[PDB]
Protein backbone atom coordinates (compact mmCIF):
# COMPACT_ATOMS: atom_id res chain seq x y z
CA UNK A 1 0.00 0.00 0.00
CA UNK A 2 2.80 2.48 1.07
CA UNK A 3 4.20 2.25 -2.33
CA UNK A 4 0.91 3.52 -4.25
CA UNK A 5 0.64 6.14 -1.62
CA UNK A 6 3.94 7.10 -2.43
CA UNK A 7 3.06 7.38 -6.10
CA UNK A 8 -0.06 8.91 -5.91
CA UNK A 9 1.36 11.84 -3.30
CA UNK A 10 3.98 12.69 -6.30
CA UNK A 11 2.24 12.96 -8.98
CA UNK A 12 -0.18 15.05 -6.67
CA UNK A 13 2.48 17.62 -6.06
CA UNK A 14 3.64 18.06 -9.67
CA UNK A 15 -0.10 17.96 -10.58
CA UNK A 16 -1.05 20.97 -7.73
CA UNK A 17 1.90 22.52 -9.28
CA UNK A 18 0.99 22.25 -13.01
CA UNK A 19 -2.07 23.13 -12.45
CA UNK B 1 -22.17 4.09 -20.65
CA UNK B 2 -23.17 7.77 -21.26
CA UNK B 3 -21.81 10.60 -24.17
CA UNK B 4 -19.37 12.36 -21.27
CA UNK B 5 -17.93 8.60 -21.13
CA UNK B 6 -17.40 7.85 -24.43
CA UNK B 7 -16.15 11.15 -25.27
CA UNK B 8 -13.84 11.12 -22.68
CA UNK B 9 -12.81 7.77 -23.31
CA UNK B 10 -12.53 8.45 -27.36
CA UNK B 11 -9.81 11.32 -26.01
CA UNK B 12 -8.08 9.35 -23.58
CA UNK B 13 -7.62 6.00 -25.75
CA UNK B 14 -6.91 8.24 -28.70
CA UNK B 15 -4.08 10.24 -26.53
CA UNK B 16 -2.74 6.73 -25.52
CA UNK B 17 -2.77 4.93 -28.60
CA UNK B 18 -1.08 7.93 -31.13
CA UNK B 19 1.42 8.28 -28.18
CA UNK B 20 2.45 4.64 -27.80
CA UNK B 21 2.45 3.72 -31.60
CA UNK B 22 4.80 7.68 -32.61
CA UNK B 23 1.85 8.77 -34.80
CA UNK B 24 -15.17 19.30 -31.91
CA UNK B 25 -15.05 19.41 -28.54
CA UNK B 26 -13.17 16.15 -28.40
CA UNK B 27 -10.60 17.26 -31.79
CA UNK B 28 -9.81 20.52 -29.56
CA UNK B 29 -8.88 18.73 -26.53
CA UNK B 30 -6.70 16.46 -27.94
CA UNK B 31 -4.66 19.34 -29.46
CA UNK B 32 -4.44 20.28 -25.85
CA UNK B 33 -3.85 17.56 -24.92
CA UNK B 34 -0.85 16.76 -27.18
CA UNK B 35 0.56 20.29 -26.51
CA UNK B 36 0.04 20.04 -22.52
CA UNK B 37 0.74 16.24 -22.27
CA UNK B 38 3.94 16.15 -24.01
CA UNK B 39 4.80 18.65 -22.46
CA UNK B 40 4.54 17.21 -19.01
CA UNK B 41 5.97 13.90 -20.19
CA UNK B 42 9.32 15.58 -21.19
CA UNK B 43 9.37 17.79 -18.02
CA UNK B 44 9.26 14.90 -15.67
CA UNK B 45 10.85 12.36 -17.54
CA UNK B 46 12.95 11.04 -14.43
CA UNK B 47 9.95 10.74 -12.05
CA UNK B 48 7.87 9.03 -14.73
CA UNK B 49 10.67 6.32 -14.89
CA UNK B 50 11.11 6.15 -11.78
CA UNK B 51 7.21 5.53 -10.77
CA UNK B 52 6.49 3.12 -13.69
CA UNK B 53 9.43 1.16 -12.17
CA UNK B 54 8.35 0.69 -9.06
CA UNK B 55 4.69 -0.29 -10.36
CA UNK B 56 6.64 -3.00 -12.50
CA UNK B 57 8.40 -4.11 -9.12
CA UNK B 58 5.55 -4.66 -7.43
CA UNK B 59 4.17 -6.40 -10.55
CA UNK B 60 0.49 -6.60 -9.87
CA UNK B 61 -0.72 -5.96 -13.30
CA UNK B 62 0.04 -2.55 -14.54
CA UNK B 63 -3.09 -1.36 -15.20
CA UNK B 64 -4.84 -1.81 -12.45
CA UNK B 65 -1.57 -0.48 -10.02
CA UNK B 66 -2.50 2.60 -12.39
CA UNK B 67 -5.73 2.81 -11.00
CA UNK B 68 -5.00 2.20 -6.92
CA UNK B 69 -2.48 5.24 -7.95
CA UNK B 70 -5.14 6.96 -9.81
CA UNK B 71 -7.78 6.60 -6.95
CA UNK B 72 -5.33 7.66 -4.55
CA UNK B 73 -4.06 11.25 -6.38
CA UNK B 74 -8.04 12.15 -5.73
CA UNK B 75 -8.16 10.76 -1.68
CA UNK B 76 -7.60 14.47 -0.35
CA UNK B 77 -11.12 15.11 -2.08
CA UNK B 78 -9.54 18.09 -4.45
CA UNK B 79 -10.30 18.21 -8.02
CA UNK B 80 -8.86 19.80 -10.95
CA UNK B 81 -7.61 20.00 -14.91
CA UNK B 82 -3.18 19.77 -13.55
CA UNK B 83 -4.30 16.28 -11.64
CA UNK B 84 -6.17 15.16 -14.71
CA UNK B 85 -3.80 15.72 -17.59
CA UNK B 86 -1.10 14.70 -15.06
CA UNK B 87 -2.31 11.29 -14.80
CA UNK B 88 -3.22 11.21 -18.46
CA UNK B 89 0.52 12.23 -19.12
CA UNK B 90 1.45 9.47 -17.13
CA UNK B 91 -0.99 7.08 -19.02
CA UNK B 92 0.49 8.18 -22.30
CA UNK B 93 4.33 7.36 -20.43
CA UNK B 94 3.07 3.65 -19.52
CA UNK B 95 0.74 3.56 -23.09
CA UNK B 96 4.49 3.54 -24.37
CA UNK B 97 5.79 1.36 -22.16
CA UNK B 98 2.97 -1.26 -22.73
CA UNK B 99 4.68 -1.26 -26.46
CA UNK B 100 7.74 -1.09 -26.03
CA UNK B 101 7.03 -4.55 -24.12
CA UNK B 102 5.21 -6.09 -26.75
CA UNK B 103 2.00 -5.58 -24.59
CA UNK B 104 -0.12 -3.34 -27.35
CA UNK B 105 -3.58 -5.04 -26.27
CA UNK B 106 -2.78 -3.81 -22.58
CA UNK B 107 -3.10 0.17 -23.92
CA UNK B 108 -6.92 -0.32 -24.41
CA UNK B 109 -8.06 -1.69 -20.94
CA UNK B 110 -5.37 1.25 -19.37
CA UNK B 111 -7.38 3.87 -21.75
CA UNK B 112 -10.64 2.65 -20.30
CA UNK B 113 -9.21 2.53 -16.13
CA UNK B 114 -8.25 6.18 -16.75
CA UNK B 115 -11.83 6.92 -18.09
CA UNK B 116 -13.67 4.90 -15.46
CA UNK B 117 -12.12 6.51 -12.81
CA UNK B 118 -12.83 10.25 -13.79
CA UNK B 119 -16.00 10.06 -15.34
CA UNK B 120 -17.25 7.77 -12.57
CA UNK B 121 -16.12 9.62 -9.53
CA UNK B 122 -15.65 13.56 -11.00
CA UNK B 123 -18.49 13.36 -12.97
CA UNK B 124 -20.32 16.16 -11.09
CA UNK B 125 -17.07 18.26 -10.88
CA UNK B 126 -16.54 17.49 -14.84
CA UNK B 127 -20.14 18.57 -15.50
CA UNK B 128 -19.58 21.66 -13.43
CA UNK B 129 -16.33 22.38 -15.74
CA UNK B 130 -18.62 22.32 -18.97
CA UNK B 131 -16.68 18.78 -19.27
CA UNK B 132 -13.96 19.09 -22.01
CA UNK B 133 -14.71 22.80 -23.12
CA UNK B 134 -13.69 23.47 -19.51
CA UNK B 135 -10.27 21.70 -20.32
CA UNK B 136 -9.71 23.53 -23.34
CA UNK B 137 -9.85 26.62 -21.98
CA UNK B 138 -8.53 26.18 -18.50
CA UNK B 139 -4.85 25.55 -20.80
CA UNK B 140 -6.04 27.79 -23.89
CL1 LIG C 1 4.62 21.44 -13.36
CL1 LIG D 1 7.94 20.95 -14.52
CL1 LIG E 1 -6.53 5.37 -2.36
ZN1 LIG F 1 6.30 20.02 -13.16
ZN1 LIG G 1 5.19 -2.56 -16.82
ZN1 LIG H 1 -4.87 5.71 -0.98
Amino acid sequence: EQWAREIGAQLRRMADDLN
Amino acid sequence: EDDLYRQSLEIISRYLREQATGAATSRKALETLRRVGDGVQRNHETAFQGMLRKLDIKNEGDVKSFSRVMVHVFKDGVTNWGRIVTLISFGAFVAKHLKSVNQESFIEPLAETITDVLVRTKRDWLVKQRGWDGFVEFFH
